[PDB]
C-alpha cells in the first residue's frame, strides 16, 4: 500500500486494522506479514509526495 | 575507391551548459543544422531545435539524467533519419527506427529523412481506387479511397483503435487474394500508449497473421 | 571534503539550489543537507548551468541558510527492499515510521529506474 | 563614419561591448595597451573592497559611483578609451560586467594574433619529422595564416595516426578510427550486395 | 564567455602596473570625499531594495533561515520567504506603506512563531499573536512555531470520545 | 534623495492641469512607480516632481 | 575566491551598448 497525499488518519486506521486482521504481525512474527506500507501523506511537503 | 579518397571528416564539439527536463542547452556546435541529430558522450542522442546565438537547444532522445554540465556533444552532421524499406515489415520499432522486439537489427533497410516535403500538385492524381476497411459502417456510409486522410475522432473509450485494428487485419485478408501490385502494407504508429497496450497488438497481429 | 560538498545557493520553498565548486552530481541523485534539525534529503532535478544544481527537498526547507553544507551521496534515493520490509511502514526516503526499530533490508534499491522493455511485457488476461 | 571589422562574431550585451572596445582600440593602435589595463582593473577589484562596492552594491548613488571612477582615472595610463569606458560602465552600474567583457576581449585578441591553442594526441611520443609533417598536416584545419601551438599527449588506444583537439572541433586522423570506419564500410557494403 | 576561461582570469596576467598604484593611492581620498553619501554597508542585517504589493526584496541578510521572521526598522514584521542569490523575498505581515527602499531589515533569528500557553486563553490576538483586545501583552506564555509538521501515523489513535456540539441536528 | 512612502502624493511641477501622482510601489534603484490622478499627456522625462 | 560576485553581471537596461557607444566612439581622437 502506497499512500500518496492522503489523510494520515486513514493511514493510521489502515495500519491498526491490518494489525488486528493479522496481515501485519508485529514483533518476532514480522516475517509472516503480507503487506508493506509506504506513506507520503498530505501533511508532507511537495517533494515527499512527488516521490513516495 | 573508399580508401583512395578518405577525408578525415571534422567533428564539431559542444559543451552542455545546462540540462534538465530532457532539454540540454549546449554551447558551441557552430555549424550544427536546424533539426540535426547530435550525439552526447553518454551515448544518448539528441536533436538541435533552438539554434540561438549563444546556445543550442537540444531535445534529448532518452533519459537526461545521464547528461551533466560540461559533457561533450558531438554533431553527427545528419538530419534525423530512420531505416525505411521492406525489412521493417513485421518489426516493432521504437520512435525512430530502432527495433524493440528483440529480433536483431533491421536487415534489408535503408536510411531516409523523417521530415520530407509532401508531394505537390503535379505529383498527385485523383483518388479513385477504394481501400476496404472491412467495417461495414465505414465502407457503406464513409467510404475511403487509397490516398485519402480519414480522421478517426471520438471520445475516450469508443471504437477508435478498433476501426484502425480492423482496417489492418482486413488488409491481410485482401493481400492474399489480389495480385502483387495492389497489396496494402500497413503501418501502425502507437504514440504515448502503454507498452502493455502495444504488446497486445503485436500479439493480435501475429495471431491473425497481419 | 571540499569537492563533493556543495553549498545551498538559494531556497525557494521546496526547491533548493545547491552550488558545487566541482564535480556536480547527476540528475536524480540524492543530496544530504548537514546541520538541519531533521534529515533533509535533496533529490537533484536540473543542472542550472553555472555549477548549480536545482533540487527538490523531501522535507520542509524551513531553517535552510544560504551557506549550508550539502553532501552528495553519489546515488539516487535508495530504499530498503526485501521481505524484511513487510509489516513495516516506510516514508519516502525509506526511514521506518512505525517505531519498530530499523528495517532488515535484503537490498537497498534506488527508487528511480526504467520501465521494463517491450520484450518483457506479459500479455495474458 | 567607419570602424574596423571584428575578427570573430560573438555574443550580446557584454560581448558587444568588448567588440566595440576592440573596434576603437584597433583604430588607436593600442590594442595590447587596453588589454593589460583591463587586467589591472581585475587586479584592482581583487585587493580593493571599496572599488568592488562600486560594482555590486545597489545602494551606492549613481552620481557617487561615477565620481570615484573619474577621480581615480586622471591621465596616468588613461588611454582615453579605457577611461571613457569606465565612466560609461559606472553610468549604468555595469562595472560588474568587467570580468565578462575582458574574457570576450581576449578571445577577440588571439583571433587577431592568428594563433589557435591546438592539442594533438598521438599513439607514441613523436619524432622531429613526425612533429614537422604533423604540423604541416594540421594547417589544413585552420584556413588562414593561423599558427598552432600544441599540447602533445599520449594514448596507446590510438593505433598510430593522431587526434587533433581544437577545443571546439576534433579531427580524428588516427588509424583506430580508420579501421573502425573501414569495418563499418565493408560490413555495410556486403549487406548491399 | 566560458567559466574555465573565466577562472583563468583569477590569476594575475598583466605584468605592468602603471594603474594599480596610480589609483591605490587615490582611492581613499575619493572615498573620503563621498562619505556622507554612503549608506553603511550591510551584510548580516538587511536593506530593502524594492518594496511593493506587500513583498519586500531585501539585500543582505546573509544568514537568515528560510521561513524566518524578520523585522523591519518600522517595527512591522516579515517572513523570509525565498532566499535568493542576491536578495531575500520577504512577505510583510502588515501594511507595506511603512517600508521604504533603504530601510534596515533586522533578523530576529527565529522561524515564524507565535506565543502559545495558558496565558493566551481569554485573549483576542491578531494573526501573528500580538494582542488587540487592549488589555496588555501576553503574560504566562511561550513562543512556538506556526509551521510545525502534523503528527505521523504512529503518533495517532482512533477517535473515541464524542465532543458534543450542543446542536441537535449535528449531535444527532 | 530619499524616496516617498507608499501611498504618498506627488505633485508635478509645470503642467497644464495640476497633476497629482500617488506612489504605488518602490521599484528599486531609487524609483517609485506612481499612478496619476489626471492625464499624463505632455509629461516629459525629467520634469521636477515634488513629494508632499 | 572573492570575485564570484563580479562573475554574474546584471544590467538595468537592454540598451547598455548605446551609451558606451556614445562614450567610446568620441573617445577615439
Ligand atoms: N465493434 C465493437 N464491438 C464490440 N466491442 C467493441 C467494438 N469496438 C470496441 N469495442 C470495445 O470497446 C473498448 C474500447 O475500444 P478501443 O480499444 O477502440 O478504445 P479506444 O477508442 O482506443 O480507447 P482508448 O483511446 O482509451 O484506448 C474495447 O475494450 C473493445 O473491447
Ligand atoms: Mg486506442
Amino acid at each position: 500500500f502506497a499512500g500518496v497525499g492522503e489523510r494520515t488518519r486513514e493511514g493510521n486506521d489502515l495500519y491498526r486494522e491490518m494489525i488486528e486482521s493479522g496481515v501485519i504481525k508485529l514483533g518476532a512474527e514480522r516475517g509472516n506479514s503480507k503487506c508493506t506500507l509506504v506513506y507520503g501523506q498530505m501533511n508532507e511537503p511537495p517533494g515527499a509526495r512527488a516521490r513516495v | 575507391e573508399w580508401e583512395k579518397s578518405y577525408q578525415p571528416p571534422v567533428i564539431h564539439l559542444g559543451r552542455v551548459l545546462s540540462v534538465g527536463d530532457g532539454i540540454a542547452r549546449v554551447y558551441g556546435l557552430k555549424s550544427v543544422q536546424a533539426g540535426e541529430l547530435v550525439c552526447f558522450d553518454s551515448g544518448v542522442k539528441g536533436m538541435a531545435l533552438n539554434l540561438q546565438a549563444d546556445h543550442v537547444g537540444v531535445v534529448v532522445f532518452g533519459n537526461d539524467s545521464v547528461i551533466h554540465q560540461g559533457d561533450l556533444v558531438y554533431r553527427t552532421g545528419q538530419i534525423v533519419n530512420v531505416p525505411i524499406g521492406p525489412g521493417t515489415l513485421g518489426r516493432v520499432t521504437d520512435g525512430l527506427g530502432q527495433p524493440i522486439d528483440g529480433k536483431g537489427p533491421l536487415t534489408n533497410v535503408r536510411s531516409s529523412l523523417v521530415e520530407v516535403k509532401a508531394p505537390g500538385i503535379i505529383a498527385r492524381q485523383s483518388v479513385r481506387e477504394p481501400l476496404f476497411t472491412g467495417v461495414k459502417a465505414v465502407d457503406a456510409l464513409v467510404p475511403i479511397g487509397r490516398g485519402q486522410r480519414e480522421l478517426i475522432i471520438g471520445d475516450r473509450q469508443t471504437g477508435k483503435t478498433a476501426v484502425a485494428i480492423d482496417a489492418i487485419i482486413h488488409q491481410k485478408n485482401c493481400n492474399e487474394q489480389v495480385p502483387k501490385a495492389q497489396r496494402v502494407y500497413c503501418v501502425y504508429v502507437a504514440v504515448g500508449q502503454k507498452r502493455s497496450t502495444v504488446a497486445q497488438l503485436v500479439k493480435l497481429f501475429t495471431q491473425t497473421g497481419a | 571534503p571540499a569537492i563533493d560538498a556543495g553549498y545551498v545557493s538559494q531556497v525557494i520553498g521546496p526547491v533548493v539550489d545547491v552550488r558545487f565548486d566541482g564535480e556536480l552530481p547527476s540528475i536524480l541523485s540524492s543530496l544530504e543537507v548537514e546541520g538541519h534539525s531533521v534529515r533533509l534529503v535533496l533529490e537533484v532535478a536540473q543542472h542550472m548551468g553555472d555549477n548549480t544544481v536545482r533540487c527538490i527537498a523531501m522535507d520542509s526547507t524551513d531553517g535552510l541558510v544560504r551557506g549550508q553544507k550539502v553532501v552528495d551521496t553519489g546515488s539516487p534515493i535508495k530504499v530498503p527492499v526485501g521481505r524484511g520490509t513487510l509489516g513495516r511502514i516506510m516514508n519516502v526516503i525509506g526511514e521506518p515510521v512505525d517505531e519498530q526499530g530499523p528495517i532488515d533490508a535484503a537490498d537497498i534499491w534506488s527508487i528511480h529506474r526504467e520501465a521494463p522493455e517491450f520484450t518483457e511485457q506479459s500479455t495474458e488476461q | 563614419l567607419k570602424l574596423p571589422t571584428a575578427p570573430l562574431q560573438l555574443s550580446g550585451t557584454s560581448a558587444q561591448i568588448a567588440t566595440l572596445l576592440w573596434q576603437v582600440a584597433a583604430k588607436e593602435n593600442q590594442l595590447d595597451k587596453v588589454q593589460d589595463e583591463l587586467y589591472q582593473f581585475i587586479e584592482l577589484f581583487k585587493q580593493h573592497s571599496e572599488l568592488r562596492r562600486l560594482a555590486t552594491d545597489p545602494f551606492v548613488p549613481t552620481l557617487v559611483r561615477t565620481k570615484i571612477i573619474s577621480s581615480v582615472l586622471k591621465d596616468s595610463g588613461a588611454s582615453e578609451i579605457t577611461k571613457k569606458l569606465f565612466e560609461a560602465l559606472a553610468d549604468e552600474g555595469a562595472l560588474s560586467a568587467l570580468l565578462e567583457v575582458t574574457v570576450n576581449y581576449e578571445e577577440l585578441m588571439l583571433a587577431h594574433k592568428k594563433e589557435v591553442y591546438c592539442t594533438v594526441i598521438t599513439a607514441e611520443p613523436l619524432d622531429k619529422l613526425e612533429r614537422v609533417e604533423l604540423t604541416k598536416k594540421a594547417e589544413k584545419f585552420v584556413d588562414a595564416g593561423f599558427k598552432l601551438v600544441m599540447q602533445e599527449k599520449i594514448d596507446k588506444k590510438l593505433l598510430g595516426g593522431f587526434v587533433i583537439e581544437f577545443s571546439d572541433r576534433r579531427v580524428d586522423m588516427s588509424t583506430a578510427k580508420k579501421v573502425e570506419e573501414f569495418n563499418n564500410f565493408v560490413n555495410k557494403l556486403v549487406l548491399s550486395i | 564567455a566560458d567559466a574555465k576561461a573565466l577562472d583563468e582570469l583569477r590569476k594575475p596576467k598583466f605584468s605592468s602596473k602603471y594603474l594599480i598604484q596610480h589609483v591605490s593611492q587615490k582611492l581613499i581620498p575619493a572615498v573620503k570625499e563621498w562619505e556622507k553619501s554612503y549608506q553603511p554597508p550591510v551584510i548580516h542585517l538587511g536593506r530593502v531594495l524594492s518594496v511593493g504589493d506587500g513583498i519586500a526584496r531585501v539585500y543582505g541578510l546573509k544568514s537568515v533561515q528560510a521561513g524566518e521572521l524578520v523585522c523591519f526598522d518600522s517595527g512591522v514584521k516579515g517572513m523570509a520567504l525565498n532566499l535568493q542569490a542576491d536578495h531575500v523575498g520577504v512577505v510583510v505581515f502588515g501594511n507595506d506603506s511603512v517600508i521604504h527602499q533603504g530601510d534596515l531589515v533586522y533578523r530576529t533569528g527565529q522561524i515564524v512563531n507565535v506565543p502559545i500557553g495558558p496565558g493566551t486563553l481569554g485573549r483576542v490576538t491578531d494573526g501573528l499573536g500580538q494582542p488587540i483586545d487592549g488589555k496588555g501583552p501576553l503574560t504566562n506564555v511561550r513562543s512556538s512555531l506556526v509551521e510545525v509538521k502534523a503528527p505521523g501515523i504512529i503518533a495517532r489513535q482512533s477517535v473515541r470520545e464524542p465532543l458534543f456540539t450542543g446542536v441537535k441536528a449535528v449531535d444527532a
